[PDB]
C-alpha cells in the first residue's frame, strides 16, 4: 500500500475543458476511498476458538467450521487496470517531451 | 431422573419456546445457521478513465 | 518567451493525472479485499454466534 | 374540533387495511355516534365479518355518556386485549386509543372522592404514575409488536396542561 503523495492544485493544472469533471470524479473518489480504509482495520481480529471450544456443546460443528475457514482461499483481486494507466502515461510522457522541444 | 426426558418432566413449554425460537433465528438470520456458509464475491467496477 | 517556459512547467507537472488513477485503483482493491475478509470473519462468527445464543 | 378523529380514521384507512396483523380499537370517552359510525363503516369494508371469523378489528367502547370509572378502566380493557394479540399469539397489533385524555380526566372526576388532596389545575397528585402504569403496557416487546395511535386531547387549547 505505496501511494504516491500528489498535490491537489498541480492536477488542477493540468486538465482540459472536456474532463474537468472526471478529474473531480477522481478527486472525489480519491478522498472516499481514503476515507473508507481508514475507517476499516488492516487485518479481522482471528477470534479464539476457546469461547467456542469450551462454549459450544454440539458434535464438532466449530471444529468442522474452524478447518475449513483455516484453508479458505478467499479471491484477492488482480490489478488489471494498473498497467494500461502505465502505458497510457508512457504515451503521454513522449507526446508531452515532442512537445517540449518543439517548445 | 431426566434420562428418559429431555427438559425434566416438562409436558409442557415448546408452544412458546418454538415462538421464541422463531423470533431469535429471524433476528440472527433467514438462511440456514447449521452449515458453513458459501460466499458469492464482486469485483469492483471501472471506467475508461483513458484521456479523451 | 515565458509563456512558453510556463506551458514546459505545466508539462512537468501533467503526471499526477495518472498517479490519481493508480492510487484510486490500488485503493479501490485494497477495501475490496478488506471489505470481503470481514465479510467472512461476519459470517463464520455469526453462525458460531447463533449457536451459542440458542 | 381540530381533527383529530379525522386523522385517526384517515390512518385507519391507510395502515389498517393495508396491515398483515389484527388491530384494535379502544373507544374512551368519545362520542357514541362515532362508535356507531366507525363499526358500520368496518363491516361495510370487510374488515369485520359478522358471517365468519375472518374479522381483524376488535372494538372496545366506554364513550363520555360513562360514569368515570367506567372511562377510567375502558383504556385498561383495550390494553388486554392487544396485549394477548401481541404476547400469546405473536401477532403485530394495531392499537387505536381516541381518546386517551379522557382516560386521565376520569380519574380527575374521581380522585375528589377518593379523598386526595388536588395536585395542579385540579387533576390528581398520581397523575403521572396513573399515566405511566397505563403506557408502559402500550409498548413493542421482543415477543410481539405494537403500534399505537393516541389521540390527545388538549384542554382549552393549551398544551402546558
Ligand atoms: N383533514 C380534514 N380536512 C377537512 N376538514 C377537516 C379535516 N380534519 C378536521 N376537519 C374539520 O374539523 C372538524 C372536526 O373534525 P374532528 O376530527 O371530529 O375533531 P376532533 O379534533 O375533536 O377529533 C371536521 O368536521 C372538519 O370540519
Ligand atoms: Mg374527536
Amino acid at each position: 500500500l505505496a501511494l504516491k503523495t500528489i498535490d491537489w492544485v498541480a492536477f488542477a493544472e493540468i486538465i482540459p475543458q472536456n474532463q474537468k469533471a472526471i478529474a473531480s470524479s477522481l478527486k472525489s473518489w480519491n478522498e472516499t476511498l481514503t476515507s473508507r480504509l481508514a475507517a476499516l482495520p488492516e487485518n479481522p481480529p482471528a477470534i479464539d476458538w476457546a469461547y467456542y471450544k469450551a462454549n459450544v456443546a454440539k458434535a464438532g460443528l466449530v471444529d468442522d467450521f474452524e478447518k475449513k475457514f483455516n484453508a479458505l482461499k478467499v479471491p484477492v483481486p488482480e490489478d488489471k487496470y494498473t498497467a494500461q494507466v502505465d502505458a497510457e502515461e508512457k504515451e503521454d510522457v513522449k507526446s508531452c517531451a515532442e512537445w517540449v522541444s518543439l517548445s | 431422573q431426566t434420562s428418559g426426558g429431555p427438559v425434566d418432566a416438562s409436558s409442557e413449554y415448546q408452544q412458546e419456546l418454538e415462538r421464541e425460537l422463531f423470533k431469535l433465528k429471524q433476528m440472527f438470520g433467514n438462511a440456514d445457521m447449521n452449515t458453513f456458509p458459501t460466499f458469492k464475491f464482486e469485483d469492483p467496477k471501472f471506467e475508461v478513465i483513458e484521456k479523451p | 518567451i515565458d509563456t512558453e517556459k510556463s506551458q514546459q512547467a505545466l508539462v512537468q507537472k501533467r503526471h499526477y493525472l495518472f498517479d490519481v488513477q493508480r492510487n484510486n485503483i490500488a485503493m479501490a482493491l485494497e477495501v475490496t479485499y478488506r471489505e470481503r475478509l470481514y465479510r467472512v470473519y461476519k459470517e463464520v462468527k455469526n453462525r458460531l454466534d447463533y449457536h451459542i445464543s440458542v | 374540533g381540530v381533527g383529530k378523529t379525522v386523522l385517526i380514521m384517515e390512518l385507519i384507512n391507510n395502515v389498517a387495511k393495508a396491515h398483515g396483523g389484527y388491530s384494535v380499537f379502544a373507544g374512551v370517552g368519545e362520542r357514541t355516534r362515532e362508535g356507531n359510525d366507525l363499526y358500520h363503516e368496518m363491516i361495510e369494508s370487510g374488515v369485520i365479518n359478522l358471517k365468519d371469523a375472518t374479522s381483524k378489528v376488535a372494538l372496545v367502547y366506554g364513550q363520555m355518556n360513562e360514569p368515570p370509572g367506567a372511562r377510567a378502566r375502558v383504556a385498561l380493557t383495550g390494553l388486554t386485549v392487544a396485549e394477548y394479540f401481541r404476547d400469546q399469539e405473536g401477532q403485530d397489533v394495531l392499537l387505536f386509543i381516541d381518546n386517551i385524555f379522557r382516560f386521565t380526566q376520569a380519574g380527575s372526576e374521581v380522585s375528589a372522592l377518593l379523598g386526595r388532596i388536588p395536585s395542579a389545575v385540579g387533576y390528581q397528585p398520581t397523575l403521572a404514575t396513573d399515566m405511566g402504569t397505563m403506557q408502559e403496557r402500550i409498548t413493542t416487546t421482543k415477543k410481539g409488536s405494537i403500534t399505537s395511535v393516541q389521540a390527545i386531547y388538549v384542554p382549552a387549547d393549551d398544551l402546558t396542561d
